[PDB]
RNA sequence: AAAAUUUUAGGAAUAGUUAAUAAUAAUUUAUAAUUUUGAUUAGAUUGUUUUGUUAAUGCUAUUAGAUGGGUGUGGAAAAAUAAAAAAAAUAAUUAAUAUAUAUCAAUAAUAAAUUAAAUUAAUCUAUUAGUCAGAAAUGGAUGCCAGCCGUUGCGGUAAUUUCUAUGCUUUUAAAUA
């Protein structure tokens, strides 16, 4: 949306090269981060919660981040919109 | 501004104003008194 | 318009109905009730002979007064008579109250009495106002009284032109029960300032000051000034310089003050845990009680000066 | 109280008696919690009664409420009617002018029939 | 409180119209069609007609025609008194008439009473 | 011009959307330009604004611009109740002049809000504060033998019928007024505590005379009036020698309790031991988690009397004193008139074969016939949505449930039936718990605004309360075919209304003679 | 929202699941359709659904008047129920008055925020891509009109700025992306009292490292840096609000440099014992909680093994428990509320007075209150209906401010409690000992 | 009614047209009128010794206004909206606030202005910092790597470097005079 044509502060038409067609119709990821979790169960036992992750391959700290997201959801902090935006945010290649 | 007192002639009219400018002779007399006091 | 009905004719009950007959120029209908029908017929004849502008009715029971009048105002003698007329009777004004009626009580009663009267009137749907009177009967005749109305706010705003017909100073204390407490606090301050003025003039005579007419002029311009100090000091000068002289009788007496002070200790919470959470209040009350039983009860309120040391007698021996 | 925007009769509880009403200036009317037009009307009525003019004026509330319901832009006591989009009967669906049934309206009424029967009884 | 500057000057002292806001926007073409269809809705005209620009009511020649063309409410008079009522309205109830009736003309209407329905027609001429 | 500071950039020209004048003109009922065809029986809600509703706009609200013949709608006006003081003549002063006539409407509202900061008691106002001393002198007229109270209630019925529809043959009015209350007391004998509703005149205890010829005034000093009410009020003859009643057009809607043989309270309840069916997918949290519904009181169980208040001789203006629920049963002639008018307009304006699509708003060229069919189908959806179908005796009609508050004006036409119930509070229903069971089990918080009901052959009159003031006006004229064909609303935007309601209807040759 | 026509009211006459409007019937006829549970969406123009949106919200308040505290929570539940039925289609660009490229005319609230030439030429396309991120064309065949109005207001915050007046001096603007609740005129006044408090009590109290909890749009974080606090850190559970607040800190000049934003539920992590982040102790911790009409009423306890409170009292007891582990000694906590918990819920006891008198973990050092000066909505969740405060509730509301310190740090603030004009509790006067 | 004085980095044509006239309301006459001493059109565009600066007859800024089809009314169209310009009986003329408070209501600070130095009295508080010579900052920006090597997602690694505020209205960096 920011790379679409817009009139600037002086009124002249500017257009960024992101909304051109090569960067406009650009796929999201390039690394094989598309993974399968076959089973994800949250079971309330007596005095504890058990989060079962059944999947063939997992990424680095994927389970420990999904547990934090599920704990934040258990306190009632997100909605469907924030979860979808976090899932479509993708991979972030920076530690800070 | 022309004063419309409550004891003027009322116009029983639903298509206009509810009080006319028709005075009482006491109002005429006191208006003449105030007219003379302005005339000085 | 609103129909008004005044209940009770005593020394203070008559001029309220007289002013309601005078100032209401046939706009608000007047009804008169009394403890006896002969007194009500007498005050109706007295209102008729001197010039009556509004029609007035005479009733022997409270039921016609309830079913006819919107506003009921009561001016009785004692607390128990108003308690009998308002709650304890079978044809009671509050127990048979109409929804929207306004019942004002001008008697000095206890706090629990006004509380239960307001509770019964709020359950019946009516509005009860407690507005105890402060002033003289001739000041009530001239139209100067002090009223402390407790009750509803908009009901108090509805009763302001009726209250202004026989009183100049009409104040709103707040909710019900706050109007009957203001007279208690006022007469407690009257007793405390009278005791303080008596002790101060006793110490003035002890110090040897011969000019008291100039002492009251400076004491009125100081921070220890009071209206009771202006009131009692010319009598207290003669009662100090002539201690054998008997004090003269007044309209306000020691028993008249103690009758309203007898409502306060019943309306206050229990003092028995600390045995004295009110030092100068009981210090004035013991002096008034020592002035009452010695034969000076019906006389003036300046008789405390001979019983200042008698107020110490219930403090040294009871402890 | 003659004006709609000067509710003078709403502040009867803001004064204790006659002298308190007649001795208060506009600053004391401001600190009592009175709006500007209302306290101006109160002070003007008091100063007019002091000059010998009692408040004898016509209440202009209902007349202005009548004149408010039209679309005068300046509230100048004129009458400006609203024109709707369809002001003729032919465009509101009515095809033509309604014809009256001339045989129905030319029948004799019931009192006329009763009087004809009474005449036929009394003549014979 | 005058409408001197709110409406055109030919509407000066104008009262009793249906809606005077109609005749300020007649010259617009969607309202010009509505006026000519209304004159056909009122009848009495063989050609398309619009009322003049400086007139709010109908003209005097046009309302005279529609009053003369209007069929009377009483059709088929049986009694000669009922024929005299139709002669009363053509003479003493015409459009913008000037001549008044005569007390001798009321005597003619009071001499033709045959049925009790005729007294209702005759006494209403006595009230006029 | 205006002083504007120069900027080296471009200028923003906003065309921002305001509050529409047509929207507030339609809500306040003062539009006078909306041409609305397809006359319906659904009720119309009008929020009364300050100085926006008068007799001129309410006449067009009764008779709309489409050429109606009869005011066949219930008209709810939120906050339209007016209060009038009595007028009197000043003998003193500079001359003789009449003052005192004023309206307390639109400025002093009912039920002032009580907000304060400090099973649970909150502060509210359920009764109208202005007319409550007027309600008190009516409720004390019935306060107490029992036969004297029964003949007092039978002697004060409105017109002998009191709104109730009962078959009475070979019987005068004074015996009919006793037979109706005898039927009510025979019907309410089986329940320990029940109630019924009647229309009553004002008693003599509420009317006092004043010496100046003779002027009667109300006991509370205030008169409940409607300033936008058109026509003339209903005149009833006093029987005791027939003269007019002084306040006969102001009537009362009495609820009477039977015996046989301002602090609301809120409580939050808990429970011990497919959520959104309109939504396609499954959501992590529901969009509407809670519902709010109006709580009504319990009706005792039910041959059975009609218990419907019908005024066949007058137009009704209901001014409620408490929160009520009115279930209006539509008469058959009104819906038959609306049906024949709508189908006449459909066969006149839309003579095309319409193409027969799947539904009304289908894809295709929107002709005049398709627009008319879509508007008629939307009107039918509005009628089916806002109403329910009940059964009577072999009879069925529309029932419109209307929530009436203190301070409103509910115009009911003649011939319309209605049941009246008292609103007791407000509940909150969880939407996830109501997906499995009834909403009675899904209650989360319940506010009870009415703590009323106490618990201390024939039946005995226990008490009498007034729930509404009924202003009865003379029956508004029903236009004929020729009168409605020539009725144009643009002739009635300024004048001609009092002649429209004084004379019968309008003139057939009005303004084109 | 994608409709399911089988669960609707009339699936035979209206097989699409909703009732199209066509802009001919009155608003109360639409209001009777929505009260019966039927969905409505515009057929041709946005003006039909916009006139149906304003009129229904005015008609519902006329039927349920706000007469007490229990009438406002019922009206908010009813308005949330009815405004969800007022739909608009997903492809809003096929409607008639969306934009006209020749007359430069459009209907909607975009005319209040954007130019007519800028919208009808270039900004109608940028708004079409702005909706696609949050509400895609696949998952949604229809949108709530309140979601459409919030997307237009948040597109203005994305395009241009949003000034925080009178909190920020006319040139510092924030950009809340979507779903981040911005502050109204009523919501600014608890932060205006706090900004006057921080302007005077910085230096007598030596406030250096501030911590802001539940920042939201970040308006509480930027007001602390302006008053002279050098080190501020914000914690917000919304990740998109954290990215936007730190981007606006770079946009707002060089005097907002030591500002940091992390994602945390209420407090920071404080889980690593070997990394020792316990050395970062703050001397002032700010909390500006949200007060929604559904949040203040349903406060009750839940949980068997971990008994916890819900709502506003459960949010306060989370703040009152964990703040001692992140505070330094001789440090204070500042709470900014709006006195609506005492108005909308008067039967329950005071939740802040329940911590001081009962739990005895904090000491009331200072408390301020100020009446509410402006009008508007209060703690508005973004994708819901707008509800402005009525007059009788607005004159009773007050902007509160509570300053508490630790029970263990009485001896440091003992010389603050013995000054004239202060109210020391019974526990502080036992520890002073003259 | 008249005189009079505008600008364009790449400089050329203009016209309901000029004068005469027994001509209101021009059926005629003429070798007509503007323009290279810069026209018409197009672009920019209220003007104004009122602003700012300087040694400066230099450079640089401006917000008084007007408005051939809305109504021939009115003396004059200036008429769809303005805290006064008090508007035909002294409404008020002591004063200061002169407005909020014309107090509710769909509605959003997008936007419009503005930039201190008391406007009644009922006692009683006012007055940035334990100073930071440069040392500090879970304060920004910021990754890289093959593990004998398959979607197992271990580790180096609590990564290291680069820009910083502040003092210090004795003031320092950027543009202009
Ligand atoms: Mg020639």
């Amino acid at each position: 949306a920011a790379a679409l044509p817009t009139f600037n502060e002086y009124g002249q038409r500017v257009v960024q090269p992101g909304a051109h067609g090569k960067e406009y119709y650009r796929v999201a990821t390039n690394l094989p981060t598309v993974r399968t979790v076959d089973r994800l169960d949250v079971v309330r036992q007596d005095d504890e919660v058990l989060i079962w992750f059944v999947g063939r391959s997992f990424l680095r700290h994927q389970i420990r981040n999904m547990v934090s997201v599920l704990k934040a959801a258990g306190h009632g902090l997100w909605n469907d919109l924030e979860l979808q935006q976090a899932l479509q945010s993708g991979f972030e290649p920076s530690r800070h | 501004r022309q004063i419309r007192p409550y004891y003027n002639l009322p116009s029983k009219s639903e298509h206009g104003r509810k009080m006319t400018g028709f005075l009482t002779p006491y109002r005429h007399w006191m208006w003449k008194q105030n007219e003379l006091w302005r005339n000085v | 318009s609103l129909n008004v009905g005044v209940v009770g004719m005593g020394n203070m009950g008559v001029p309220i109905a007289r002013n309601l007959g005078f100032k209401a120029r046939s706009a608000m209908y007047l009804q008169i009730h009394s403890r006896a029908l002969s007194k009500a017929k007498r005050v109706c004849d007295d209102l008729s002979v001197d010039g009556a502008t509004c029609a007035m009715r005479i009733h022997d029971r409270y039921s016609t007064m309830t079913k006819w009048c919107d506003v009921i105002v009561l001016a009785l003698a004692d607390v128990k008579a108003s308690r009998h007329a308002l709650l304890e009777d079978n044809e009671s004004l509050i127990m048979n109250a109409r929804k929207g009626q306004i019942i004002v009580d001008h008697t000095t009663v206890d706090a629990e009495t006004s509380r239960e009267c307001a509770h019964e009137a709020a359950r019946r749907g009516a509005y009860f106002l407690d507005a105890p009177m402060s002033g003289s009967p001739r000041a009530c005749f001239n139209g100067q009284l002090l009223l402390m109305v407790g009750g509803d706010a908009e009901t108090f705003q509805k009763m302001l032109p009726i209250f202004h017909m026989y009183a100049d100073n009409v104040f709103h204390m707040g909710e019900s029960g706050s109007g009957t407490a203001a007279k208690m606090i006022s007469q407690a301050l009257v007793a405390s300032h009278n005791a303080a003025a008596a002790e101060a003039l006793s110490m003035a005579h002890a110090l040897g000051i011969e000019d008291q007419s100039k002492l009251v002029q400076v004491l009125d311009a100081s921070w220890g000034s009071s209206t009771m100090l202006r009131r009692n000091a010319p009598l207290l000068q003669d009662l100090i310089r002539n201690p054998d002289k008997t004090p003269p009788t007044s309209a306000v007496s020691v028993d008249r003050l103690l009758s309203d002070l007898a409502h306060l200790d019943a309306s206050l919470p229990k003092r028995g845990g600390e045995d004295e959470p009110f030092p100068v209040f009981d210090a004035a009350l013991r002096s008034l009680a020592a002035a009452s039983d010695a034969g000076m009860g019906d006389r003036d309120l300046a008789s405390v000066v001979h019983y200042i040391e008698a107020g110490e007698a219930e403090l040294r021996n009871r402890t | 109280d003659i004006h709609r925007l000067r509710p003078t009769s709403d502040f009867k509880a803001s004064f204790k008696d006659w002298n308190d009403l007649f001795t208060c200036d506009k600053r004391q009317l401001r600190v009592r919690g009175i709006p500007r037009m209302t306290r101006d009307a109160i002070r003007t009525a008091v100063q007019a009664f002091q000059n010998g003019n009692p408040p004898e004026r016509f209440d202009t509330k209902e007349e202005w409420l009548y004149y408010k319901q039209f679309k005068t832009v300046d509230y100048s006591y004129r009458v400006i009617p609203e024109l709707p989009e369809k002001y003729r009967p032919h465009q509101s669906g009515i095809d033509q002018a309604p014809l009256p049934d001339y045989r129905e309206i030319n029948k004799m009424p019931q009192w006329a029939e009763c009087e004809e029967r009474r005449q036929s009884k009394k003549t014979v | 409180a005058s409408l001197r500057y709110r409406r055109p000057y030919w509407m000066m002292f104008l009262k009793g119209v249906d809606n005077w806001k109609i005749y300020t926007v007649i010259q617009q073409p969607d309202h010009q069609r509505t006026e000519m269809l209304y004159q056909a809705w009122l009848g009495g005209l063989d050609r398309p007609y619009t009322r003049p620009k400086c007139m709010a009511n109908q003209p005097l020649w046009l309302s005279k025609k529609r009053h003369m063309l209007r069929k009377e409410r009483l059709d088929g008079p049986e009694t000669p008194l009922e024929k005299y009522v139709l002669e009363w309205h053509k003479k003493f109830h015409s459009f913008q008439g000037t001549e008044r009736p005569t007390p001798d003309d009321l005597h003619t209407a009071l001499d033709l009473v045959e049925r009790p329905l005729d007294l209702s027609y005759a006494l209403q001429l006595l009230g006029q | 011009r205006m002083p504007r500071k120069p900027t080296p950039y471009v200028r923003k020209f906003l065309e921002g959307c305001p509050l529409p004048e047509t929207l507030v003109d339609d809500i306040a009922g003062a539009n006078l330009k909306s041409m609305a065809p397809f006359f319906t029986t659904a009720p119309r809600y009008i929020v009364a604004a300050e100085s926006r509703l008068s007799k001129l706009f309410f006449h067009h609200a009764l008779y709309p611009a489409g050429g109606a013949r009869r005011p066949c709608r219930v008209l709810i006006v939120r906050g339209g109740r007016s209060v009038r003081e009595p007028s009197f003549t000043i003998n003193t002063g500079g001359g003789r002049g009449e003052v005192g006539g004023g309206s307390r409407g639109y400025r002093d509202p009912a039920r002032r809000a009580y907000f304060y900061a400090r099973a649970g008691l909150v502060k509210r106002a359920s009764v109208d504060g202005l007319l409550s001393p007027l309600c008190g002198v009516i409720e004390a007229h019935f306060a107490v033998g029992g036969e004297k109270l029964c003949v007092t209630l039978a002697g004060l019925l409105s017109g002998g019928h009191g709104g109730l529809m009962m078959d009475d043959g070979n019987c005068a009015s004074n015996v009919r007024a006793a037979k109706r209350v005898a039927r009510l007391l025979h019907d309410a004998a089986h329940h320990l505590s029940s109630f019924f509703y009647v229309h009553t005149q004002l008693p003599d205890s509420a009317l006092f005379v004043s010496r100046p010829v003779a002027v009667f005034r109300l006991a509370g000093g205030l008169e409940p009036t409607v300033h936008f009410a058109v026509g003339a009020p209903l005149s009833v003859l006093q029987r005791g020698s027939t003269t007019v009643l002084p306040f006969g057009h102001i009537q009362c809607l009495l609820r009477v309790r039977t015996r046989g043989g301002n602090t609301p309270w809120c409580n939050t309840a808990g429970n011990d031991d497919i959520v959104e069916p309109w939504k396609l997918g499954v959501s992590l949290d529901p969009k509407v988690p809670f519902f709010m519904r109006t709580l009504t009181e319990k009706r005792p169980s039910f041959v059975h009397m009609n218990h419907l208040l019908v005024r066949n001789d007058c137009e009704t203006y209901l001014l409620p004193q408490r929160e009520l629920l009115l279930s209006f049963h539509v008469p058959e002639e009104a819906e038959a008139m609306c049906k024949e008018q709508n189908e006449e307009r459909m066969r006149r304006q839309a003579a095309l074969g319409y193409g027969s699509p799947s539904h009304v708003f289908a894809e295709g060229p929107r002709t005049f016939a398709r627009v008319l069919h879509g508007m008629k189908a939307n009107l039918a959806a509005v009628e089916e949505a806002s109403s329910t179908f009940r059964q009577g005796a072999s009879g069925s009609s529309r029932v419109y449930e209307v929530r009436a508050l203190p301070g409103d004006v509910v115009f009911v036409p003649r011939g319309w039936k209605y049941s009246v119930e008292r609103i007791v509070g407000t509940a909150i229903i969880d939407a996830v718990a109501a997906s499995t069971a009834s909403p009675r089990e899904a209650l989360r918080a319940v506010f009870r605004t009415a703590p009323d009901p106490p618990l201390p052959s024939n039946a005995e009159i226990v008490g009498v309360e007034v729930d509404a003031f009924v202003l009865c006006y003379k029956p508004y004229p029903v236009l004929s075919n020729a009168q409605a064909s020539t009725y144009v609303a643009a002739n009635y935007v300024h004048s001609g209304i009092d002649d429209f309601y004084a004379k019968g209807g309008n003139d057939v040759y009005h303004k084109y003679t | 929202i994608t409709l399911r026509p089988d669960a609707t009211v009339d699936p035979e006459r209206y097989p699409l699941g909703y009732v199209p409007l066509d802009g001919s019937e009155s608003v109360d006829s639409v209001w009777s359709l929505v009260k019966s549970g039927a969905f409505v969406a515009p057929l041709s123009k946005i003006e039909t659904i916009h006139r149906a949106h304003v009129g229904i919200r005015y008609l519902t308040q006329s039927e349920y008047p706000a007469l007490s505290s229990i009438d406002v929570v019922g009206l908010q539940t009813r308005l949330k129920e009815l405004c969800s039925r007022l739909l608009i289609r997903r492809d809003f660009w096929v409607l008639d008055d969306y934009n006209d490229p020749e007359l430069n005319s459009s209907f909607g609230i975009q005319n209040m925020y954007f130019d007519n030439f800028k919208w009808s030429q270039v900004l109608w396309r940028r708004f079409q891509q702005y909706v696609e991120e949050y509400f895609p064309v696949a998952e949604h065949t229809h949108l709530t009109y309140d979601e459409y109005l919030q997307l237009l207001r948040s597109f203005s915050h994305f395009e241009q700025g949003a000034k925080l007046l009178p909190l920020l001096p006319k040139r510092y603007r924030i950009h809340p992306p979507f779903g981040v609740p911005a502050l109204s005129r009523i919501d600014m006044e608890p932060l205006l009292l706090y900004s006057q408090w921080l302007k005077n009590f910085r230096g007598p109290l030596k406030l250096d490292a501030a911590l802001v909890i539940r920042s939201g749009c970040g308006a509480a974080v930027f007001a602390t840096k302006l008053n002279g606090v050098p080190i501020v850190r914000g914690v917000d559970p919304n990740p998109r609000a954290v990215m936007s607040c730190r981007k606006d800190a770079q946009r707002m000049g060089r005097r907002f440099d030591s500002i940091s934003f992390r994602v945390g539920e209420m407090f920071p992590d404080k889980d690593d014992g070997n990394g020792v982040p316990n050395s970062r102790k703050y001397d002032i911790i700010v909390f500006y909680p949200d007060q929604g009409c559904y949040n203040l009423f349903f406060t009750n306890a839940i949980g068997e093994y971990a008994p916890v409170l819900t709502g506003f009292a459960g949010t306060l007891e989370h703040f009152f428990e964990e703040a001692g582990d992140y505070l330094s000694d001789s440090g204070v906590i500042v709470l900014c509320c709006t006195n609506v918990y005492s108005i909308l819920k008067p039967t329950e006891p005071h939740p802040i007075e329940y911590e001081i008198k009962v739990n005895r973990r904090w000491v009331l050092l200072d408390y301020y209150d100020m009446p509410v000066r402006g009008k508007g909505t209060l703690s508005h969740t973004p994708t819901d209906h707008h509800y402005r405060i009525p007059m009788e509730m607005r004159k009773c509301m007050r902007s509160e401010l509570w300053v508490l310190h630790k029970m263990t740090s009485i001896a440091h603030f003992a010389h603050i409690h013995n000054i004239p004009g202060a109210q020391p509790p019974s526990c502080v006067v036992s520890h002073w000992r003259n």
